[PDB]
RNA sequence: UAUAGGGGCGAAAGACUAAUCGAACCAUCUAGUAGCUGGUUCCCUCCGAAGUUUCCCUCAGGAUAGCUGGCGCUCUCGCCCACGCAGUUUUAUCCGGUAAAGCGAAUGAUUAGAGGUCUUGGGGCCGAAACGAUCUCAACCUAUUCUCAAACUUUAAAUGGGUAAGAAGCCCGGCUCGCUGGCGUGGAGCCGGGGUGGAAUGCGAGUGCCUAGUGGGCCACUUUUGGUAAGCAGAACUGGC
RNA sequence: AAAUGGAUGGCGCUGGAGCGUCGGGCCCAUACCCGGCCGUCGCCGGCCUACGCCGCGACGAGUAGGAGGGCCGCUGCGGU
RNA sequence: CUGUUUAAUUAAAACAAAGCAUCGCGAAGGCCCGCGGCGGGUGUUGACGCGAUGUGAUUUCUGCCCAGUGCUCUGAAUGUCAAAGUGAAGAAAUUCAAUGAAGCGCGGGUAAACGGCGGGAGUAACUAUGACUCUCUUAAGGUAGCCAAAUGCCUCGUCAU
RNA sequence: GGGGAGUUUGACUGGGGCGGUACACCUGUCAAACGGUAACGCAGGUGUCCUAAGGCGAGCUCAGGGAGGACAGAAACCUCCCGUGGAGCAGAAGGGCAAAAGCUCGCUUGAUCUUGAUUUUCAGUACGAAUACAGACCGUGAAAGCGGGGCCUCACGAUCCUUCUGACCUUUUGGGUUUUAAGCAGGAGGUGUCAGAAAAGUUACCACAGGGAUAACUGGCUUGUGGCGGCCAAGCGUUCAUAGCGACGUCGCUUUUUGAUCCUUCGAUGUCGGCUCUUCCUAUCAUUGUGAAGCAGAAUUCGCCAAGCGUUGGAUUGUUC
RNA sequence: GUCUACGGCCAUACCACCCUGAACGCGCCCGAUCUCGUCUGAUCUCGGAAGCUAAGCAGGGUCGGGCCUGGUUAGUACUUGGAUGGGAGACCGCCUGGGAAUACCGGGUGCUGUAGGCU
């Protein structure tokens, strides 16, 4: 296999898998979420990020082996079944390899060299998250050590930061509280369902 | 022996050297691709046009004349 | 190399646009067209029979010639190296008038009328145009309130 | 393609639309004396050796089908030549193809 | 002494045939042809490129167009206003589907949770078995949720493309039509008199003929295709050699 | 960590002759401004070889190539 | 084996050799020369001769294939078939028709003529390999011999010296 | 009838050949919001089919799903409802289409004649295809209207020669008749190398004019591959991550391998290996001085300053190995 | 303030549900002998006028779904031109100009062209 040094920056435009390709390797991740799925949104109030700062391509064994270091380190901080891990990012950019004379001169040298799908890469832009953590509330230095572990897994140069908001939802943390409280977000599983004004009174008879 | 197959460089600067200047606008352009019923139609009309013109038209003018 | 074609690379610009779709509106055909009068091209997809070709879409041309279902326009193609006055027979589902004209006669009669109107009253008026002359020396008031104070925010991610 | 037998088509002669027969066109046979023939007779004719080229490298798979179109009115004998475009198989005269009908094989 | 050049001779190496033999020597056709190398002679002055489109058994070439030069010719300024033009801006005017963004919007991919279960399939329970009843999983539906599309898109930039900014125009009257037709209707053509100051800036323009050289290019900011990459190969604008 | 000895150009430089932010001076291109001279072009001026004699202004590089001048040069012929 | 071979890069395993086979010819012939003649060589010759090939001391062996490509032979039963000749139509040029010499096509023979000589499945009282057997193919499926050879890619094959 | 004579051995091409047609024509992207824009760039196609799958007019609405009905079951047929195109329009795709361009029904060949102009590659040349007209004869509906082929983007071919069609035509040479021949206009017989020659191979016996526009040496640009290191630390190491290794990942150097490109070299730079000989490099095998071990001694393993000094004799192989 | 017939814009005017409709008009509706066509007078066609606004239709309502418009997103993502600007690169900042979209919020939901009948 190729290293991940003639991998790692955006020179081609996205080549996805699709009914043109006709042809590609099983990625290497399979499963993106390695904590407690079935966690409530009021488990765990704090939540990181583990954002790049260089744009470039990730490759989906590294983000296979810095979750799996991210995993190991935490199940062993805060034991099992106590925290949620996901991997935002997902691979789909096919990058292409072209396997050269199979050593000898008898085959072409660059006749017909647009080669043979090799792998899934991720790309990811300036600011997008790669991974985020969400724990109990003094798990704030486990989570910051687990993504500096993952960080030394993954190229380039990425950088940690602990979001003001409320989990995974798109909320922040100090007016979560309050408006929980009183029927303005509905929790669901893992996520909040947040209830316009704007709907049928039905829908407002059915609470309070 | 593989050469360069086909670029447009250097090819605006040929052609503002001499100049990529508007055609030539003149009254009465053409008459071509016009509906051949309505050439026929103009044409009876042009060479009919001197049989009542002369008498008529020029009782008008003389008319006009003598108003201004 | 390029597979020239009569209709390729068309796929957006000769579709119809969004929720746009059906018969084509009756109100574009009722419009009238007479020789000398300076039209636009806009290639439509709901009809194929008189559709122009590709390189003149949204070109500007005067009208030469009408027929029944079609008219004939001069339209100045720019070929590699000069300039073709090219006449098109395309029909009316893909014409539409320019407006440009119709301001264009709406100033001049507003100029004939006005100029009309000051000779007896002998004010020259200016009735050509110009253009957007820097603004004069103006007071502004700020009635005791004392201008707000503006700070750069300090940087958060 | 299958065609009619029979279609009332302008007549060149009479100018008006009249019912010719329709029949399949056979190339008639080069008779000698022809201005061409004799003309490479000659020229073959001697040690020299196959003057003109004989056409080799053979491409087009069918022919072109040209339809003789015969007016049947009396004394007008109205004849004309009616091309269509290539075609494999050929058919002059068959029963007109229907739907819902008993292919059933 | 016999065999003399597409011939002789050859225990065969296509060896020998007067230092030359996979076709001798001598003279002539012959100054054979070469899209291929080399060379091509005095000065000064002025102007001064192309390696690009199309076609060819075309790719080391030629024809055509383009770039260039020469010969002119037709007009215009030079004693409150010009004809005309522009690799530009200003005002109106449409044209488009890139950048970006979206998929809790169409299509195609896509992680996880929450509720409802009409049905389907796999387990456990009451018990002769039973859509008689119950717990759970898979599947389906609903409202959310994470991430993408050069050959997806609601929406949609900048840049950019065309047109117009007058006297070749407008208002008025009258004739012609074999065009069309309720109508002296509509539309074209012609005639007659009256009224130029119509965005800024800059500039003298128009046109005819003949025509050499070129028809291997390269590099750079930026946008990009193949490639791991290349002082690699191939494109767009502009500039340079 | 790379094979002849050797490359901020070298010598050398450490309160700088290094890095970052700058100030006032200074150094010179066939570039700019002023002036002389040569040539081209345009506008011309005069009843002084008119194919000559003047005046003003703006411009001058250049391979392949295209034009004009030569009171540059060699040979022979008709006049002088 | 003796012999010959590329004068001026090869001396040989190459060529030649006796021997072993095959083919054509009874002279108005076989194989060839020749622009020409019933001209010339074999031929001052006659099948124990001449002309054309393959292999290459002696011994023993000379396996199977005529399907294809070549060679040869046969019957106007039989298809194709040129000039010339015959009949008919037409004023004639011309057209049509009947018959049709070799050759081709059909059939037989010939491989010491050129050449070729495959591939699956089940079966031994340790098991496998495999005595033995069934099947497609075309004309027949490598017999007697010999070998990692001057012939074997894997290969510096395996065993013994 | 290669015994002999003449001639040919297509082109593109990351050297040439083999492979492929990017050689003729289309769809989407490349293509950077006008048009145009390349590679042996990607994803696909074409040399056909249709007397209807053309034209007109009328009627109806498709794919799918929901709830029911004797055999009937996931799918047979009937009825109701939802159903903006999720079906179909001959075939590869794009665009377009709902009392429709889709299905059915009834008449029909306008898929027929004729002269021009125009659009598309464009040199604004031709062919092909296509647009809008005009002049006659017809189809269709009552009619407005539509139709001179397929809803649009491709589905095809110069000169010469041959054949066919038409004039109640022209010439057949001193003048008449006839056969024949030539002549005008348009249809066909083909140039797939598709703007169109009639064409097999080898030369290691080779020759000529040239090319570094173009391979086999070296050098030069990058290091995929090869070799040599670093970081993270899941684990091995009886215990114990880092005495010694260290996977999943990831970052670097090298031209001692090979490969990619063809920049200098084609009027020649003598192209393998071995022998002899000089110098240099260090990523150190040993030797000098050292640190750490799972270093009791000895023998070992991992590094540090370190190229001063050595790194042999033979069997078989041309061998590098 | 409204409808009918013919129409322009073609969701500000479509979809689901719930209320109101006086006098004309639209329609529902009653019947196959003639015109006409199917299995069926259901649909299309010639005969209406016994009842009705039940339905269509016209208005109103939904903290309605869609559609248009306006804020927020945001001078943010992008982009014309420039630098002997930074960084090893990936990329980023600055000067001169233009300037997007989804979430989130708020407002609306038919206007008219010709002929005609009513209060
Ligand atoms: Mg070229
Ligand atoms: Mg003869
Ligand atoms: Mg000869
Ligand atoms: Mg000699
Ligand atoms: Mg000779
Ligand atoms: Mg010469
Ligand atoms: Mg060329
Ligand atoms: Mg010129
Ligand atoms: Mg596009
Ligand atoms: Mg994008
Ligand atoms: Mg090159
Ligand atoms: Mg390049
Ligand atoms: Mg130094
Ligand atoms: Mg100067
Ligand atoms: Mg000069
Ligand atoms: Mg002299
Ligand atoms: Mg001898
Ligand atoms: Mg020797
Ligand atoms: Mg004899
Ligand atoms: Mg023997
Ligand atoms: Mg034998
Ligand atoms: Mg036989
Ligand atoms: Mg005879
Ligand atoms: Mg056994
Ligand atoms: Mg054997
Ligand atoms: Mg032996
Ligand atoms: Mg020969
Ligand atoms: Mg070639
Ligand atoms: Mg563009
Ligand atoms: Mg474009
Ligand atoms: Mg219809
Ligand atoms: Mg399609
Ligand atoms: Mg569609
Ligand atoms: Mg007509
Ligand atoms: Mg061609
Ligand atoms: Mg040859
Ligand atoms: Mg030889
Ligand atoms: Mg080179
Ligand atoms: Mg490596
Ligand atoms: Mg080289
Ligand atoms: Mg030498
Ligand atoms: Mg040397
Ligand atoms: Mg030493
Ligand atoms: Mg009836
Ligand atoms: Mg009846
Ligand atoms: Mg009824
Ligand atoms: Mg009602
Ligand atoms: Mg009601
Ligand atoms: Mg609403
Ligand atoms: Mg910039
Ligand atoms: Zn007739």
């Amino acid at each position: 296999r190729r290293p991940a040094r003639c991998y790692r920056y955006c020179k081609n435009k996205p080549y996805p898998k699709s009914r043109f390709c006709r042809g590609v390797p099983d990625a290497k991740i399979r499963i993106f979420d390695l904590g407690r799925k079935k966690a409530k949104v009021d488990e765990f109030p704090l939540c990181g990020h583990m954002v790049s700062d260089e744009y470039e391509q990730l490759s989906s064994e590294a983000l296979e082996a810095a979750r799996i270091c991210a995993n190991k380190y935490m199940v062993k901080s805060c034991g099992k079944d106590g925290f949620h891990i996901r991997v935002r990012l997902h691979p789909f950019h096919v990058i292409r390899i072209n396997k050269m004379l199979s050593a000898d001169r008898l085959q072409t040298g660059m006749r017909g060299a647009f080669g043979k799908p090799q792998g899934t890469v991720a790309r990811v832009h300036i600011g997008q998250v790669i991974m985020s953590i969400r724990t109990k509330l003094q798990n704030k230095e486990h989570v910051i050590e687990a993504l500096r572990r993952a960080k030394f897994k993954f190229p380039g140069r990425q950088k940690i930061h602990i979001s003001k908001k409320w989990g995974f939802t798109k909320f922040n943390a100090d007016e979560f509280e309050d408006m929980v409280a009183e029927k303005r977000l509905i929790p669901d599983g893992c996520g909040v369902k947040y209830i316009p004004n704007r709907g049928p009174l039905d829908k407002w008879r059915a609470l309070h | 022996a593989k050469s360069k197959n086909h670029t447009t460089h250097n090819q605006s600067r040929k052609w503002h050297r001499n100049g990529i200047k508007k055609p030539r606008s003149q009254r009465y352009e053409s008459l071509k691709g016009v509906d051949p019923k309505f050439l026929r139609n103009m044409r009876f009309a042009k060479k009919h046009n001197k049989k009542g013109l002369k008498k008529m038209q020029a009782n008008n003018a003389k008319a006009v004349s003598a108003r201004a | 190399t390029n597979t020239k074609g009569k209709r390729r690379g068309t796929r957006y610009m000769f579709s119809r646009p969004f929720r746009k779709h059906g018969v084509v509106p009756l109100a574009t055909y009722m419009r009238i067209y007479k020789k000398g009068d300076i039209v636009d091209i806009k290639g439509m997809g709901t009809v194929q029979k008189g559709m122009p070709h590709k390189c003149y879409h949204g070109k500007t041309g005067r009208v030469y010639n009408v027929t029944q279902h079609a008219v004939g326009i001069i339209v100045n193609k720019q070929v590699k190296g000069k300039i073709l006055a090219k006449r098109i027979n395309v029909r009316i589902e893909h014409i539409k008038h320019s407006k440009s004209r119709d301001s264009f006669l709406k100033r001049v009669k507003e100029n004939d009328q006005k100029k009309k109107e000051a000779k007896e009253k002998g004010t020259w008026v200016q009735l050509k145009r110009h253009a957007a002359p820097p603004r004069e020396a103006h007071f502004v008031r700020t009635n005791g309130k004392e201008p707000e104070l503006l700070e750069p925010i300090p940087y958060e991610f | 393609v299958n065609v009619p037998k029979t279609r009332r088509t302008f007549c060149k002669k009479c100018g008006k639309h009249q019912p010719h027969k329709v029949t399949q066109y056979k190339k008639g046979k080069d008779s000698l004396y022809a201005q061409g023939k004799r003309r490479y007779d000659r020229k073959q004719s001697g040690y020299g050796g196959q003057t003109k080229p004989i056409f080799r490298k053979k491409a087009k798979t069918t022919k072109k089908i040209v339809l003789r179109l015969e007016c049947v009115e009396p004394n007008c004998r109205s004849k004309r030549m009616l091309a269509i475009k290539r075609c494999k198989h050929f058919e002059l005269g068959g029963d007109k193809k229907r739907k819902g009908q008993v292919i059933q094989f």
